[PDB]
């Protein structure tokens, strides 16, 4: 499903992304915005046999198993299909594991270019939460 | 700065079939980034609930978690015989990750007074220049118990080492060993040695003693 | 199924380095984030740190300085190195997945400068053989041995009921343990009761009649 901005913000807060390892809610909202426009069903095929799945476009080359990707490391130990759910539980958990690496949110190129070092709080300002 | 997790009660005694709730509080908000672990005697910890309330496929349904922010709760609907042991919470919201002090889930049973026995130093130890006085406090319940040593009427704290067994697999009671170690010379300088046990089963402490002036 | 197993020297001397190995089976070490967790006496758990899929690491600040976590992709193992240890680093060490779903059985590492020492075994009998009630309790005090453990039995195993063998405690660098045995007054001293103590590390086995 496609979330409303504030709706996703509240959901992400419920799922404990606000201030997770230092990253304020805004960062994740902004990231979701540029990666999939808040669409849980968003997918993107790459030149290799990998696809980006979910609201945070998590790549199947390293993070999930789609049962048909050459070199599946399945870092998140999860079926890529879980990342397309209307329930964001799986996408958040995997994002938390990804961000637990040293590079933090830099794993998301879109976040670096469009959110890193900005007034990210703007992405949640106005929302009733 | 390091997040501190406080769990309570430190210990909880229940009867299989009862339901229970364990608390874990964080010194700083951690959203849903609180995890619950179970660790039984001689075993490694086992993850029961992740992210405050997410269930793990394969974990019995009687276990559930709730809460957010700084207040969290682990609930066990009708505790079962295999559920006794330690329970710890851990936060992964900020590095370093930290654990609460844990809550001990123990078996409830009828109160029982400890069987106390005192023992003087053996002739062999005295020959080697040592002198340990031993006191055994066996099969009592509950675990709460105070042991006081006395030499010639004076409370003695130095030289005392205690050992406790885990709740007994056979009768769910507890046992304890208390040892007062002195040198042969200090031992022979005094006469009366006393092991005093104060327990819930009686307002009058159980006293076991012996004198070097007799026997 | 993914499985972990810790291994390494169980004894480290003060100022020296503690090394442990975690063997990963069932999956690849490069396919997950792995951690080291230690459990101090008194149920005090400390998350020592973890190494991610890339090889990057995070160390507990209180440890930062002395700790190092590495991995070996061809052996499928990751390691823990802890420098300048002190008796305070004595604990049970566990390796586990970052996700917390898999844990090793754990291994104890003791920090001590003590050398192997056979125990002294002392008999515990009532002052003056003054048996009173219907039952009587006797004991065995095992003092001054290193390292752990010892195996204590009564009458070579022929006496197993009514026994309480307590956990060893540290007394001046060495361990001390005691065991109590309760029998009917009609059993002792009419029948002999003997304490059997074996300490493998010192190749010693001693019997003590009460």
């Amino acid at each position: 499903k496609v979330f409303g901005r504030c709706e996703l913000a509240a959901a992400m807060k419920r799922h404990g992304l606000d201030n997770y390892r230092g990253y304020s809610l805004g960062n994740w909202v902004c990231a979701a915005k540029f990666e999939s426009n808040f669409n849980t069903q968003a997918t993107n095929r790459n030149t290799d046999g990998s696809t980006d799945y979910g609201i945070l476009q998590i790549n199947s080359r390293w993070w999930c198993n789609d049962g048909r990707t050459p070199g599946s490391r399945n870092l998140c130990n999860i079926p890529c299909s879980a990342l397309l759910s209307s329930d964001i539980t799986a996408s958040v958990n995997c994002a938390k594991k990804i961000v637990s690496d040293g590079n933090g949110m830099n794993a998301w190129v879109a976040w670096r270019n469009r959110c890193k070092g900005t007034d990210v709080q703007a992405w949640i300002r106005g929302c009733r939460l | 700065m390091d997040i501190v997790l406080t769990q309570s009660p430190a210990t909880l005694s229940v009867t299989p079939g009862d339901s229970v709730s364990l608390s874990c509080r964080a010194s700083q908000s951690i959203s849903n980034n609180l995890h619950w672990y179970q660790q039984k005697s001689h075993e490694s910890p086992r993850l029961l609930i992740k992210y405050a309330s997410q269930s793990i496929s394969g974990i019995p349904s009687r276990f559930s978690g709730s809460g957010s922010g700084t207040d969290f709760t682990l609930s066990i609907n009708s505790v079962e015989t295999e559920d006794f042991g330690m329970y710890f919470c851990q936060q992964s919201n900020s590095w370093p990750y930290t654990f609460g002090g844990g809550t001990k889930l123990e078996i409830k049973r009828a109160d029982a007074a400890p069987t106390v026995s005192i023992f003087p130093p053996s002739s062999e130890q005295l020959t080697s220049g040592g002198a340990s006085v031993v006191c055994f406090l066996n099969n009592f319940y509950p675990k709460d118990i105070n042991v006081k040593w006395k030499i010639d009427g004076s409370e003695r704290q130095n030289g005392v080492l205690n050992s406790w067994t885990d709740q007994d697999s056979k009768d769910s009671t507890y046992s304890m060993s208390s040892t007062l170690t002195l040198t042969k010379d200090e031992y022979e300088r005094h006469n009366s040695y006393t092991c005093e046990a104060t327990h819930k089963t009686s307002t009058s402490p159980i006293v076991k003693s012996f004198n070097r002036n007799e026997c | 199924e993914v499985q972990l197993q810790e291994s390494g020297p169980s004894l480290v001397k003060p100022s020296q380095t503690l090394s442990l190995t975690c063997s990963v089976t069932g999956d690849s070490v490069t396919s997950d984030v792995w951690s080291w967790i230690r459990k101090f006496p008194g149920n005090k758990l400390e998350y020592m740190g973890y190494i991610s899929y890339s090889g990057s690491t995070y160390y507990h600040p209180s440890l930062k300085s002395r700790i190092s976590i590495t991995r070996d992709t061809s052996k499928n193992q990751y390691y823990l190195q802890l420098n300048s240890v002190t008796t305070e680093d004595t604990a049970t060490y566990y390796c586990a997945s970052w996700g917390g779903d898999v844990w090793g059985a754990g291994t104890t590492v003791t920090v001590s400068s003590a050398k192997t020492t056979a125990p002294s075994v002392y008999p515990l009998a009532p002052v003056c053989g003054d048996t009173t009630g219907s039952s009587v309790t006797l004991g065995c005090l095992v003092k001054g041995y290193f390292p752990e453990p010892v195996t204590l039995t009564w009458n070579s195993g022929s006496l197993s009921s009514g026994v309480h063998t307590f956990p060893a405690v540290l007394q001046s660098d060495l361990y001390t343990l005691s065991s109590s045995v309760t029998v009917t007054s009609s059993t002792w001293p009419s029948q002999s009761i003997t304490c059997n103590v074996a300490h493998p590390a010192s190749s010693t086995k001693v019997d003590k009649k009460i």
